[PDB]
């Protein structure tokens, strides 16, 4: 069980989003009707949005 | 979008945006490749702060008919924010740019799906 | 009003709108406009007599961030219920059109008072 906390670590550390321990959202303001834009983008959980 | 306003931020005192605004405008014809056909205009300088000023440009175009219309603010966005059109824009002391026009939700969606 | 059903009645028989369900799904598509961004589902098909068939359509919408939706009832009814999008609809068979969101008294106090 040794090679699967290391990677799992270096998966922290890590921009690449698998389960990067860093995960926060921050809330931006945007006026209608731009609301229907956004529309996250490469490595987003649907489930996190 | 049809007023086709740009503002661009520039690292340099308005003093010296306006001694030398003939060559800014020409500078940024030649970033647009220089035809003819197009011809910056500036609608307003505003200094910022002690080495920053905002020049709000737009650009007509001519079409093969004679008729001139201004390129859409949209348009001229993406075309300055391109990589190797931004290089050259830095090149002139543009630090930023921004278009008035608020962009749909589809808009947004787009881009965000395509940020390319 | 969320679901975006819409009911169509075709003088055509079964057999024959199963047979070219490929067709018909893109001429609904062409009378839409044709974009990417909206697609025509078929909900259902049932006959209702020797030449009459009905077709329940939705139709989904995308946004420029990738996020779909079903186009509301009552405004895909709107379009659709358009003189020069009622030709087009007759020109394919159709008879008939219907929404089954039950309209709102001030909704319907509104349509009357401004029918157009």
């Amino acid at each position: 069980p040794i090679p699967e906390q290391i990677k799992l670590i270096v998966d922290k550390w890590n921009p690449n989003h698998p389960n990067c321990a860093f995960k926060t959202y921050l809330y931006n303001k945007v006026d209608e009707h731009t609301v229907p834009l956004y529309g996250p983008g490469p490595n987003e959980d649907p489930k996190e949005w | 979008d049809e007023d086709g306003l740009i503002s661009l931020i520039f690292n340099k005192k308005e003093s010296d945006i306006r001694g030398q605004q003939q060559q800014l405008v020409e500078s940024l014809h030649k970033v647009l490749g220089g035809h003819q056909t197009l011809t910056v205009n500036v609608e307003g300088v505003k200094t910022k702060a002690d080495n920053q000023t905002e020049v709000i440009i737009y650009v007509v175009e001519r079409s093969p008919n004679g008729t001139s219309r201004r390129v859409g603010a949209s348009a001229l966005f993406s075309y300055f924010e391109q990589a190797h059109i931004k290089a050259n824009m830095q090149s002139l002391g543009v630090t930023g740019a921004m278009a008035q026009t608020e962009l749909s939700p589809v808009q947004i969606k787009q881009l965000i799906q395509n940020p390319l």
